[PDB]
């Protein structure tokens, strides 16, 4: 994967010239939001189940989706798409630590899109699952870091689209 | 980065980051502005670096430059002076991102093989990875060319 | 351990070796169809306690003894929870078998320098035959600091 | 009604 | 048992190997259903790319005999 | 009776914000007496703590005016922050 | 479908079923009749079995429906009777079945994350499955009380 | 996999609904049948070698396919030919035991037309293969046991085409 | 024993017996009455079970004592017919202990090697066994002739 | 391992003969015994977790053990203790249903006494574990079955120490 | 401790401690006089902590000690708080430590399935250890109040 | 893999007749290329990476390829091309001594055209440095072998396209 840093270090070397004034703007601009990124991530480590628990149940429970015939209908379909949502917190998370979209590029998103299409899961109840993550990370952390974590979100849902 | 190998070692446990990584990921972002400046300072005197230490890597290794030898010729020379100025930007990318990863995947993965098939002395490579890397210390202060020590000799180990 | 001539009314691991032909499947998809297989649990999982399960397993799939006390509790925590499958299929899926043996290498026994103790426990494996004896090579790695 | 303590 | 087919594109980002190396650069195998989360994580940990995936065997929604 | 509940819904419902706002406080002020205990702990407050240090921060009257805004569901970021946690959040 | 079960076995040991399960089959298929039997009334008699069943829960265990609790409020204690309404008819598809797999996959796999996630004790599901085996034992006739407890015992032990 | 029991049940499980008197009958119907499949079962089981060596022999033997040139000619690709089909009796006897063809469908069909398109392997001789095979397999058990027989192989044999 | 047999399906996947394999426990030790009763119908015939098997399997498939054959001479007649003893008493091991387990346990497995080592037909063998089976179902009960006949079936599609 | 009913098959095979009378009673003890077994099994699957639980709360729960220098201390060697009783009540089941304590003695005593010194296991806390374990299962399984079950984990017990 | 994580991660990757490593434990053992002293009033603080600790986890969720309930009477209401004085004491431990690895020695390997064979709700568990760090936090110095919330919502999260 | 001698043999065995006139024929000329074909086998064997190095130098070298922003751009690319055209010399070795080009079917053409389109390979850049290969490979070895190693690196190439 890449962070802001490797990110801004590969789009330099691509043309093969050493890092210019942009491009230290841009890392003072990474290292400027670390702490805020820091502190984010230890919320996000502290609620991680209650987040996934809240969002599921302002997104899914007692919906379609649960009943008997849906998706998350019986135990084993309840437990993979509370895993998928854990995971997709705690990747969405890594990638607000990193500062860069290319983890969920590449650990996140290919092979989810097809697979599901596979399995019949519902993208677009998937989707709503991960805006009801995003919302409740964004009321835990706070509106600056919410911004950043619901654009990683995001670009979650939109590459599972 | 520091920040992407916590992250990958988190994600190989299958965990969230603990609280000494996202300490250790405060004090990097904390030290970033001396990194920066560091990778300022290389990036003004590269040409400086460049040139001093390929005229003492050639005095050092005449054969190379030597009639017969793999630099003999301006042009030869020129791509040398090239390749000194790579692994220049290559230390600069390194000292910024706090770890060797970006210079590791760059120019440091099968140069071995690189060398060889192109006929190119590595010992005389790491020799001028050297030099370059003694005119950046005297080019740059005392902690400044510590930190960027660590880079230089890790090239030059790894690509000896 | 043996070519399995003598251990087999007839060979159930026909179809795996269709596919295998075929190339739907690769050598690690093979070796984990071997690993859960009714013959491999009859041989090295019916008769041996869990511990020596999981130090045949490892030596047959990973090539060496078992890493540490770690990794003994991990396995048997795998073995009491899901069986002789999910121990197979972890052993076979986890990223040391594929940076070793990756996706088309059928194992093979390993000399590891590293971590301690590693070398001579694989050696005391490998140096016996099939059923010499019924001990433990490496029953547990005795902890030289005891929590609590 | 009660639960052993 | 409800198996997938999977085609992935594994580069090697370490080490320069010099025998042939497409049967395990470029393949596709059927792969478990149980199995499948872990071998796609190991799999994009590894870095390769998931070129595609179906599930080839089973029936999508079973609530029940999926074995 | 079976429709009790729902029953007591609908004539909450028709009432306007100031009667729900007034007979939600009777209610928190009759709680332990006459109501149902609070057992908080069963709720992720961890979600909520937030807005309730904001609320605490913001002044009297504007206080009372978020009051008021959440309770006739008025278009501000703190009625919106409520709305979407979930009712035991609430 | 214990006949599942056993295909799956020959299959796995690329055999043809042996006499084992050729008998298990065959008395499977005789005692068919007596398992709907035992089905058909579970089916009628659900909801004053579950409602017993449910009442001697809480009687059990109070705290369940108590303030502050996850059956706490008349939406959580209806989702309770459901969720007993569905390991009820889960159980009737396992009788019917003669085997546990319907029962392992609708509602014990991935049973115990789901209960983490919703908060829900699951000792106290376990106590309610039990009190479930007692009213039906009692609504239902001896010799297949036997039958009847042996699956209630699986699934009390499984989720327990 | 799913057998006629396990079928209905997932029929009603998805609308989460305990069995009516549809799957009664259904459950019914297929507990009658037992008696027969269990026999037919143990004859095929008797005779497994048996009916694959004289449908071959009657099929296939001594002609273009098994000459030179054939796409039986060779020993090894012979011995697969008979793997294939002993491959196709063990599946239809499952089939024929579980009163559902979704193991077959699982098992034998995953591929099979794409991998013998590939292979050249004449789709014909096949259906006639496993025509001589249901032939062989009806005189042996019955009129009725190898119908159902029949039917499976059928299934396999479209699968197949 | 289906005993064991079921043991150790269950301590594959770690866990207590399921209702099936009890259900099908309580069946044959249930059922051990008839099992035994049908193991002395079976081992009170055994001479004339044999001597009548082996004579018709003589003239079945005449090669097996013709010159040159594999059981040409007297000596090997008599082989061939121990060789019949011993799967007959190893069936009516696998007929008592209600599994399969003894047969394989002690003349199946690598049979084959051992007949491909001493030459003799696998074909001819399970036609022996054959032989047996129709005497035997001949000479016992209707149903304790179709018990006996799955093991026989059983011990001769393996062998086959 | 073996059991009863395997014990007599071998020992008349290994003199090659058939089932003499002694076999012949041997095994309609065996069947005698039958559905006593079989219901003690059923209901200890029934509780498998409570014998465990009440047999610590009994003997090991509430000591020294389970206090610090205790071998039962952090919630790793707590699970880790669990654990073990899990397997014993699993192996004591098996050799109760089976009627031989060969499963235990090749899936209990090899090295086991060896690998507790190891790591320094309290075998007579053990013991006493496995003490509680007996009677916790004769509370629920009655008097004959429970003294069976009591006579399979004290050959545990005996091989532990 | 910190020391250990980072010559574990050095071990792992089969090097020396890398410079950035060495001067994180440079700066923990530099600034351990603080950790020392808040370490210290926690300690003080251990009884009062754990008084309105428990009395706020109670009155947040009093079925935990309500009938039905885990600890129900004083008595387990006092192991109840034995258990939080174990959880203070480790996380006292963190904090002299730097680094978590004592706290996942200790309590939380597993932590689910000790309360799991207890049936205490980890949920609870999570709650009480939540308040514990409120009371901590609220009496102590905050910034030293965030030291020691790092530990406390790392226990958190893990029990969570 | 087949040979000159394995495609007569197997001309010869799909009719399932012995060796006649014109498979001895097609034997002999074989035979008369052993020696031209084991000379230039032996040559390019022992200067075969002499060979990718002038490829290498007239084909690509102080390009776009190896500056930055090309695919031969980083050490662990240039030698992944070092490597592919070891490969491909290797294997366009293989089928001269062999004299039929299968074995660039089954084991360099398999799947290689894929793997290049998904990793970014280069195709024209590739049939231009197997271009240069050809024509070294040609100037060093003489006209006949020359031509003989042309038209497999050809056949290499035109699978490639
Ligand atoms: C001079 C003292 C040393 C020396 C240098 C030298 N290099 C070349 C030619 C090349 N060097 C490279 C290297 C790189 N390209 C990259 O992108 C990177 C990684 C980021 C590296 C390290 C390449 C690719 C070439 C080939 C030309 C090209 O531009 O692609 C030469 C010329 C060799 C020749 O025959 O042309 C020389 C002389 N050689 C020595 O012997 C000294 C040790
Ligand atoms: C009652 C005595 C216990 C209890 C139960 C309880 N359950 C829920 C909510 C749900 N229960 C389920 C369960 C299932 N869904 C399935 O598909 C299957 C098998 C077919 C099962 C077992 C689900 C999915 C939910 C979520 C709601 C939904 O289905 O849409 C609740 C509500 C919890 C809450 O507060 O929302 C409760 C109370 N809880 C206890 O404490 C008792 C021990
Ligand atoms: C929950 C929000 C939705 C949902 C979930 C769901 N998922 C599956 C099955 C799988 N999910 C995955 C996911 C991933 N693999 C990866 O590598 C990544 C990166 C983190 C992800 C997210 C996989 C691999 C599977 C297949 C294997 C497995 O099941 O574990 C299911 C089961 C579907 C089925 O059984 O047919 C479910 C239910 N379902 C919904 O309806 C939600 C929208
Ligand atoms: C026989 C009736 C016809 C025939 C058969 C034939 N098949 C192959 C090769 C393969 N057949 C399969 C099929 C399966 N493998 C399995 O494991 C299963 C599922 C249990 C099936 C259905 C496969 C995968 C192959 C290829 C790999 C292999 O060897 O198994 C061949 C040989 C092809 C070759 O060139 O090697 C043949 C000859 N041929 C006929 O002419 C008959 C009509
Ligand atoms: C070089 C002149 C051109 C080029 C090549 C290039 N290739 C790769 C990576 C791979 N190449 C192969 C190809 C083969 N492997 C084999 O075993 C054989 C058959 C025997 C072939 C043809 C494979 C499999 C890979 C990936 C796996 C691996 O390298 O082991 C790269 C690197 C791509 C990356 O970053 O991963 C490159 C650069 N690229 C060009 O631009 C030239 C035109
Ligand atoms: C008779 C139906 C068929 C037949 C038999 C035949 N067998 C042999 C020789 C041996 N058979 C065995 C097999 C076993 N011995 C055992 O103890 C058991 C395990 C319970 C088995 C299965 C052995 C070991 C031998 C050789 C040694 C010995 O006899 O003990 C022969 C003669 C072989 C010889 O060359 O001497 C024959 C003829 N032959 C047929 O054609 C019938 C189909
Ligand atoms: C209180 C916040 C919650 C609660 C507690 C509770 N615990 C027990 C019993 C035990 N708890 C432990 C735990 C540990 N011992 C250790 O050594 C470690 C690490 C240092 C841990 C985590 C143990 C071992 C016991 C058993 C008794 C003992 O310690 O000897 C109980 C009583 C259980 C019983 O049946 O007696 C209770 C009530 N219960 C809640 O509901 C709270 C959320
Ligand atoms: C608990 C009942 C008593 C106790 C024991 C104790 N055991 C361990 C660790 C292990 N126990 C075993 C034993 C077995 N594993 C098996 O598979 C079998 C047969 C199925 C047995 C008997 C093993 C292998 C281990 C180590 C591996 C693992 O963790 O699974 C511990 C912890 C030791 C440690 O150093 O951490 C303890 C404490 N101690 C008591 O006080 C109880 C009486
Ligand atoms: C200014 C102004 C006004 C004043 C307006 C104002 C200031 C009005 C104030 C209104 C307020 C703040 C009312 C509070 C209501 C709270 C209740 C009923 C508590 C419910 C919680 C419960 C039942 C707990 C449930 C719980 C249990 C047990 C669980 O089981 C789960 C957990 C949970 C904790 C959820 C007027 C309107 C009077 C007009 C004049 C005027 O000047």
């Amino acid at each position: 994967m890449q962070d802001a840093i490797t990110a801004v270090i590969n789009s330099a070397d691509v043309q093969g010239k050493y890092l210019d004034g942009a491009a230290m703007d841009k890392l003072k601009s990474y290292f400027a939001s670390g702490e805020l990124r820091v502190r984010a991530a230890s919320v996000i480590s502290a609620n991680a189940a209650t987040i996934v628990k809240e969002a599921v149940a302002k997104s899914l429970l007692y919906s379609d989706v649960t009943r008997p015939g849906g998706n998350m209908y019986t135990t084993r379909r309840y437990a993979a798409c509370i895993r998928d949502l854990d995971y997709y917190l705690r990747y969405a998370t890594y990638a607000m630590l990193a500062g860069d979209a290319s983890i969920l590029d590449e650990r996140v998103l290919n092979g989810l899109k097809e697979t599901y299409n596979s399995l019949g899961v519902p993208i677009s109840s998937t989707v709503q699952a991960i805006q009801a993550i995003k919302e409740v990370t964004a009321s835990l952390v706070g509106a600056d870091a919410g911004k950043e974590m619901g654009v990683y979100l995001d670009y979650i849902c939109s590459g599972l689209s | 980065s520091i920040v992407t190998k916590s992250i990958v070692n988190a994600d190989a446990e299958a965990r969230y980051l603990s609280p000494g990584e996202l300490d250790r990921i405060k004090a990097f972002v904390t030290g970033g502005a001396a990194r920066l400046r560091i990778a300022e300072t290389l990036t003004g005197s590269r040409e400086t670096i460049v040139k001093q230490a390929g005229d003492r890597l050639f005095q050092k290794r005449p054969d190379i430059v030597s009639p017969g030898g793999n630099a003999y010729g301006e042009e030869m020379t020129a791509t040398c002076l090239r390749d000194m100025d790579y692994y220049l930007r290559l230390v600069t990318y390194g000292v910024v991102s706090g770890d060797v990863t970006p210079i590791e995947e760059i120019g440091l993965v099968g140069v071995r093989e690189m060398y060889r098939s192109l006929g190119t002395p590595i010992e005389a490579v790491a020799q001028s990875v050297r030099e370059m890397k003694e005119v950046a210390s005297g080019l740059m202060s005392s902690d400044d060319a510590a930190e960027a020590s660590a880079y230089f000799d890790f090239v030059i180990g790894k690509m000896s | 351990e043996r070519d399995l001539e003598p251990y087999i009314i007839n060979s159930e691991f026909t179809a795996l070796e269709s596919k295998l032909s075929n190339n739907e499947i690769n050598v690690k998809e093979f070796i984990e169809g071997l690993g859960t297989s009714e013959l491999y649990m009859k041989e090295f999982y019916a008769p041996y306690p869990n511990t020596k399960v999981i130090e045949m397993g490892t030596k047959h799939f990973l090539g060496r003894a078992p890493l540490n006390q770690k990794e003994i509790q991990q396995y048997n925590q795998i073995l009491a929870s899901q069986g002789l499958k999910a121990f197979i299929g972890a052993m076979v899926n986890g990223m040391e078998y594929l940076q070793t043996f990756g996706e088309d290498t059928v194992p093979y026994r390993r000399f590891p320098t590293l971590p301690a103790a590693n070398f001579p426990n694989t050696e005391r494996l490998y140096n016996k035959l099939t059923k010499q004896d019924k001990e433990l090579v490496v029953p547990s790695f005795t902890p030289v600091v005891k929590v609590g | 009604w009660q639960n052993e303590v | 048992m409800r198996m997938f087919r999977i085609t992935a594109c594994v580069p090697s980002q370490t080490r320069i190997r010099t025998q042939r190396e497409l049967q395990n650069t470029y393949f596709t195998k059927l792969v478990p259903y149980d199995n499948w989360f872990r071998e796609q994580q190991r799999i994009m940990k590894m870095g390769g790319k998931i070129v595609k995936v179906e599930l080839a065997t089973g029936r999508p929604g079973t609530n029940a005999g999926l074995a | 009776a079976a429709d009790v509940v729902p029953a007591t819904i609908a004539r909450f419902s028709q009432l306007n914000a100031e009667d729900q706002l007034a007979l939600i406080w009777f209610a928190y002020l009759e709680m332990g007496k006459t109501l149902t205990i609070a057992a908080p702990g069963a709720a992720s407050m961890q979600l909520a703590e937030n807005a309730l240090k904001e609320i605490q921060a913001m002044g009297p009257l504007q206080q009372t005016q978020a009051m008021c805004d959440l309770a006739n569901r008025a278009d501000t970021p703190l009625c919106r922050t409520y709305a979407s946690w979930s009712p035991n959040i609430k």
